[PDB]
C-alpha cells in the first residue's frame, strides 16, 4: 500500500471540523447563532420581521 | 491445487471489489440518513 493512503477520510473529518470552526468563529464574532447567512431561513424571516 | 488457489485469489479478489462496492452504498446511505435528518430538522422547526 504505497500509491495512496486511504488516511483521506481524517481529510474529510478535519475539513468540516474547520468548517464548523469557521461558523463558530462567525457566530461569536457577531455574536449571533443564526448568522445573517443562509442558515436557518425560517428564523431569517423571524429576524428580518 | 493450483487450480484451488488460482480461483481462490480470484474469488477474494472479486469479494475485495464487492467489499468496495458495498463501502460506497454505504457511504450513499450514510448521506440519505444526514439528508433525512435535516428534513425532520426543517420540517420540526416548520412548526413554527
Amino acid at each position: 500500500v504505497n500509491t495512496n493512503i486511504a488516511s483521506l477520510n481524517t481529510q474529510r473529518n478535519l475539513n468540516a471540523s474547520s468548517n464548523d470552526l469557521n461558523t463558530s468563529l462567525q457566530r461569536l464574532t457577531t455574536g449571533y447563532r443564526i448568522n445573517s447567512a443562509k442558515d436557518d431561513a425560517a428564523g431569517l424571516q423571524i429576524s428580518n420581521r | 491445487l493450483s487450480n484451488q488457489i488460482s480461483g481462490l485469489n480470484v474469488a477474494t479478489r472479486n469479494a475485495n471489489d464487492g467489499i468496495s462496492l458495498a463501502q460506497t452504498a454505504e457511504g450513499a446511505l450514510q448521506q440519505s440518513t444526514n439528508i433525512l435528518q435535516r428534513i425532520r430538522d426543517l420540517a420540526l422547526q416548520s412548526a413554527n
